[PDB]
């Protein structure tokens, strides 16, 4: 009878884990606000999941510049066909 | 989203209103399908959903639990909030926060009568109770942080009493009621 | 216990590119090529790999572009993101996130159409 | 679900949150309605050794996140395991010859069963067409009741092994669950529990009021658990000189406070003494007048309504006025109101003395 | 993301995002204006550089528009700079050139702004107090139109155009303008230094002027009148408190010190100047009496002396202390007040049977009821399932041909009573 009280905690720590988490993004998030990264939800997301692959800032921050300069020039056709 | 947003002012948080042992309820972040406007209202309804929560968990703080027959009862008054005042009071907070539950499910089914409704409807709807919650959460704050203990506590709502919100005054009338029926209980031993 | 299918990093990439340009992964395909590109070069080491090194660098210049508010709440924010410790690399989000740091006081320099010939 | 796939992507895998299965409420409702009876459902399944509902993991409910439904339902599930362990802990049924509670603790007990066959009752009167936030609201109030008097009854839901808190005092019997009561009482003076409580003592005290009047009445020394403060010592009933009259019949002294009740310790030892007195002259002189009259001995109970206590008090008047010729509602319907408005008038120790003393002062 | 994308496209576009959100919109000249004014902007000057343009919806400039006069803070479109709402420069729409967009916005602007500065009222005193209820009620009633049309809008089963809000709004709109001129007079015209008593006087002062002004203006003004009114009744309602707990009582209790009479703690009863110095008048500046209340302070004044000397004056316990109407039960100066204006202006046991019936369609017929436990859990359950226990109409707007002047209202409603009440 008494295992199945076991569960129920080890549920509790591992939704409490993943709330620490969700509150440090929340974190992270506010802090790339405060410096106008330009990273919304999805791609604060995604950006930090590539982050934590590894990924080189210095090449990642050309990358960013280079795909924002290039998304720059699809949001104007597109809003020019529209 | 409404059900859910009911649920963290019903207590239940979830992952766009998190609730703060510290900063109470507050929306999680930024998200990408609102607008920054409608972020707005959202942490303006979760400054009352932080509120409604922080006197829950006053509430169950100093009458949650069952009292301990510690044999030396005039005790209890000095750390933890205690007395039969402190019990009345908690009733009597529980009692305010009814009419608030009241209109809570009346929000609750007419936002089931009507899918397309707004949080613009809810602000409506809950001002009474957004202009209500700050003043009676002031009052409480007030007197656990000046340790107001038994019949003084009372004396600090008739100060609370001469407050301007019309519903407050009537809600601390209410409480008062309550205190003073557990004095004239008291008395009523005595005399 | 099968660690959530996080996609190969080219994978993961090509979401991205996906998300920014608002495009479906096949519209992005050149974008795709580009960025395999650039992640196979060779990038020198960053300046700073030491969190609160980063994070006083980040004040500094936040301080620079007259925004000591900002710097400081960018030390509070560093200071808690590393007491947390749920980020393995702190350094290197550090010196991502100051990578992309924008200045509001400058005017942004309009791209000039002009660049959209070399994208193709 | 988009912002949880986002925060999947924020946490990098490492968080598997369990997936939420989308449940209809029309379903949900009656989970509740389970856990009201304590009955385990799809989503919340009953731990035994805490005789608990416990809440499946990635429950998702239509126009709630999966969290918030879950913590809601957590809070439910709660509710259910502090019913279904309340039930568990009254449901003690028999008193068997294992039984060492002793009858004042049956009496309580079942005034208990009548609590729970109420709220039982109660939740078979919830519709099934409420809410879920509106029956988590009305049944809110009776929730916290229930834990309260379950942690102030000492048969708390926690799971004996898994909750650290120390060992669980025997629930009080006799005198000792009669100052028990009275504590309570006290503490509780201001909580929605205290008719309920009191009316739980009158029942308790009942089979012990009983005791009472048989010890006070013929001497008859009734505690099969040794709770009442006299003993019978059978040898020394025997004797005809001042042994039997010291010995045959002793009232506890050591420990008065444990043997005779908080509230009749004013009376106890006048009710002490009138029974030693009267298993004397039965002793001795079984067919004294005095000792020999058949006439029928005032009841000596508990009253709480002012107009039965009013009644009682004529009725032991006439009582005692026949006798000595011849030698020579509180809790028990519905609808009735006057049944409590003396409990509400007077204190519950100021009630339980005008309603015992009473009459033991008449019988002594 | 996709099925997510799919949904933030049908569940309207992520324009209010800073990502630009391109829609279709009808190339038709009269549909497409901006586009052919761009055109010809284009075609007409060689130094004509592009400005990055945002092309908003005309439902979503109307939506964030109602969120605006919603008191809704950090909107996108309008931008609160120093507490003054300013439009992004970069916003446009298909239907209107930008420098008339950004006109009318900027007339909208201004209301707004002018209700942010009314939006950040706390409410620290007894008349600032009422100050703020007033206000509360006030945007209560506008946010019940804002929010039917906000619903009107969402149904968007009909053509709803900037100039159809406009239009609906401008009753309002001119009763915001006479309220955010009224409470810069009677409120941020007051210097912060001043006294609370003198704040108090300053705002009262400024009520009754503008009572005045919207008497005299007649039947256009009802609406305003009408708002003024409710404004005036809820302002005296702490002040005619205080002087019923002065008159009744014997004793002021003013915490603020914002009645123009103050009490000299010094002067006992029993000392030779309690007569003259106990109560004084806060009259240290002339401007210190209430005009509303002047015409009827000085005999005010004498009926609180008066009431003070009886309650001060250890009077043996006096008969007179009827336990017949008690004071409480004595209708407020401001109760009194309000009934006396309403009759005038003709202006606007159990639970244990339930518990018992329940027990009975619920519980086993053999089952004794503890009506200890019955009432409990009649409490609990029944009492709590049943807890659905869920104003003068000042409006001139009905009789304002038969209301009288707000002097004369006042007189006849008010000053009657308080000068029986003295009298007695």
């Amino acid at each position: 009878m008494a295992s199945s009280s076991g569960a129920g905690a080890a549920a509790a720590a591992a939704a409490a884990n993943l709330n620490a988490v969700r509150e440090t993004m929340d974190v992270l998030l506010e802090i790339s606000r405060i410096l106008n990264t330009g990273l919304d939800m999805e791609t604060l997301s995604i950006c930090v999941r590539l982050c934590e692959q590894g990924i080189n800032p210095e090449a990642l921050s050309s990358v960013i510049k280079e795909l924002r300069k290039a998304t720059e020039a699809l949001k104007a056709a597109e809003n020019m066909t529209s | 989203m409404i059900h859910e947003l009911l649920l963290a002012l019903s207590g239940y948080p979830g992952s766009i209103f998190t609730w703060n042992k510290r900063s109470g309820l507050q929306v999680s972040q930024d998200f990408p399908f609102l607008h920054p406007s409608e972020t707005s209202v959202l942490n303006r309804l979760c400054r009352l959903g932080t509120d409604y929560i922080r006197f829950t968990e006053f509430i169950e703080q100093y009458t949650g639990h069952v009292q301990q027959q510690d044999h030396h009862p005039s005790q209890q008054g000095q750390g933890g909030l205690h007395g039969i005042y402190l019990r009345a009071f908690c009733t009597g907070l529980d009692s305010v926060l009814q009419p608030y539950r009241q209109a809570l499910l009346d929000l609750e089914q007419e936002f089931l009568g009507d899918p397309h409704l707004s949080i613009s409807h809810v602000n409506y709807f809950l001002d009474q109770f957004q202009l209500l919650f700050p003043s009676v959460m002031v009052v409480v704050e007030q007197i656990k942080s000046q340790k107001i203990h038994g019949c003084q506590i009372l004396e600090t709502v008739y100060k609370h009493s001469c407050g301007g919100l019309p519903p407050v005054r009537s809600a601390l009338e209410k409480i008062l009621a309550v205190c003073h029926g557990v004095m004239y209980k008291q008395l009523s031993a005595w005399m | 216990m099968a660690t959530p299918d996080q996609k190969s990093p080219n994978v993961l990439l090509q979401n991205l590119c996906c998300r920014i340009l608002g495009r479906s992964e096949a519209d992005v395909a050149q974008q795709f090529q580009y960025a395999v590109r650039v992640i196979g070069s060779n990038f020198a080491p960053t300046v700073e790999r030491d969190e609160f090194l980063v994070a006083e660098k980040i004040k500094k210049e936040l301080i620079r572009q007259r925004r000591e508010a900002d710097a400081a709440l960018f030390s509070e924010l560093h200071r808690k993101l590393h007491s947390q410790g749920v980020l393995k690399n702190k350094w290197s989000i550090l010196y991502l996130l100051l990578s992309l740091s924008e200045d509001p006081r400058r005017q942004p320099s309009k791209v000039s159409s002009y660049a959209t010939l070399f994208a193709q | 679900r988009l912002h949880q796939g986002e925060l999947q992507l924020l946490a990098g895998g490492v968080l598997q949150a369990p997936q939420p299965v989308l449940v209809k409420e029309c379903e949900l409702v009656k989970d509740v309605l389970n856990v009201l009876i304590g009955v385990v459902s799809a989503t919340f399944s009953l731990c035994q050794p805490a005789q608990a509902f416990v809440v499946k993991r990635g429950v998702h409910v239509s126009g709630a996140s999966p969290e918030s439904i879950s913590s809601l339902l957590s809070e439910v599930a709660e509710y259910g395991t502090c019913y279904t362990r309340l039930s568990h802990f009254s449901l003690q049924p028999v008193l068997d010859s294992l039984y060492s509670k002793g009858l004042v603790f049956q009496a309580f007990t079942s005034g208990l069963r009548r609590y729970l066959q109420y709220y039982r009752a109660c939740v078979l009167s919830t519709p099934p067409t409420l809410s879920l936030l509106t029956i988590g609201f009305l049944f809110k109030k009776l929730g916290r009741q229930l834990r309260y008097l379950a942690e102030l009854c000492g048969v708390g839901a926690v799971l004996p092994g898994t909750c650290g808190g120390g060992p669980r005092a025997a629930f009080p019997t006799g005198v000792k669950l009669l100052s028990y009561l009275y504590q309570e009482a006290l503490h509780n003076c201001s909580n929605e529990h205290y008719p309920v409580l009191l009316s739980l003592l009158k029942t308790s005290c009942e089979p012990y009021t009983r005791f009472i009047h048989d010890w006070v009445y013929s001497g008859v020394f009734r505690d099969a658990y040794g709770e009442f403060m006299i003993q019978v010592n059978h040898e020394y009933l025997s004797f005809r000189d001042k042994l039997y009259w010291t010995h045959g019949y002793v009232l506890i002294s050591k420990e008065v406070e444990d043997c005779v009740p908080v509230f009749l310790k004013h009376i106890a030892h006048d009710i002490y003494v009138c029974g030693k007195t009267i298993n004397l002259l039965k002793l001795c002189c079984p067919r004294h007048y005095l000792c020999w009259s058949d006439v029928p001995v005032p009841r000596i109970s508990v009253i709480f309504s002012l107009e039965e206590l009013k009644e009682i008090e004529k009725d032991c008047a006439v009582y005692v006025g026949r006798m000595e010729r011849v030698a020579r509602p509180q809790v028990q319907s519905a609808a009735d109101e006057t049944a409590v408005q003396l409990s509400e008038l007077l204190t519950l120790p100021v009630l339980m003395k005008r309603s015992i003393t009473a009459p033991l002062a008449a019988h002594i | 993301p996709d099925d997510r994308s799919w949904l933030e496209h049908h569940v309207v576009h992520q324009y209010w995002t800073a990502r630009p959100s391109q829609f279709p919109h009808s190339l038709h000249l009269h549909s497409n204006l901006a586009a052919v004014w761009d055109q010809h902007l284009y075609s007409s000057d060689p130094l004509y550089v592009p400005d990055d343009r945002v092309l908003v919806t005309e439902t979503q400039v109307i939506r964030e528009t109602l969120w605006l006069l919603s008191g809704v803070k950090k909107l996108f479109i309008f931008q609160l700079i120093d507490g003054k709402v300013t439009v992004r420069n970069n916003i446009i729409v298909t239907h209107l050139t930008h420098s008339c967009l950004r006109s009318v916005l900027e007339q909208i602007a201004a209301y707004g702004q002018v209700v942010f500065r009314l939006q950040e009222t706390e409410a620290p005193f007894r008349t600032y107090q009422a100050f703020m209820w007033a206000l509360y009620k006030y945007f209560i009633s506008f946010k019940e139109e804002l929010a039917e049309i906000e619903k009107c809008i969402i149904n968007n089963d009909t053509t709803i155009t900037l100039a159809i809000v406009v239009d609906k709004l401008a009753p309002r709109l001119s009763q915001l303008k006479v309220l955010h001129k009224v409470f810069s007079t009677g409120v941020a015209e007051v210097p912060p230094d001043t006294r609370n008593v003198v704040r108090a006087s300053h705002l009262l002062n400024t009520l009754y002027k503008a009572i005045l002004e919207y008497d005299n203006v007649g039947e256009a003004s009802e609406q305003t009148v009408s708002l003024l009114f409710s404004l005036w009744v809820e302002t005296v309602r702490p002040y005619l408190q205080t002087v019923d707990e002065w008159i009744v009582h014997g004793h002021l209790w003013d915490g603020a010190r914002e009645f123009i009479i103050q009490r000299n703690k010094n002067v006992p009863v029993n000392h030779r100047d309690f007569w003259y110095a106990t109560y004084t008048l806060y009259s240290v500046r002339q401007h210190t009496m209430v005009s509303f209340l002047k015409p009827v302070l000085k005999q005010i004044i004498m009926a609180g002396k008066s009431m003070q000397l009886l309650k001060n004056l250890q009077c043996a316990e006096s008969t007179t202390c009827q336990a017949g109407a008690r004071d409480a039960e004595r209708k407020s100066l401001y109760t009194l007040f309000l009934e006396s204006v309403q009759s005038r202006l003709r202006t606007p046991k159990e639970n244990l049977m339930k518990m018992q019936s329940i027990a009975e369609s619920h519980l086993e017929l053999d089952d004794v009821h503890d009506p200890l436990l019955a009432i409990n859990f009649a409490r609990m359950y029944l009492e709590q399932s049943d807890f659905h226990e869920k104003d003068v109409c000042v409006d001139r707007s009905s009789e304002s041909v038969t209301c009288q002047t707000f002097e004369l209202t006042l007189r006849s409603c008010l000053y009657p009573h308080i000068d029986k009440q003295y009298l007695d």
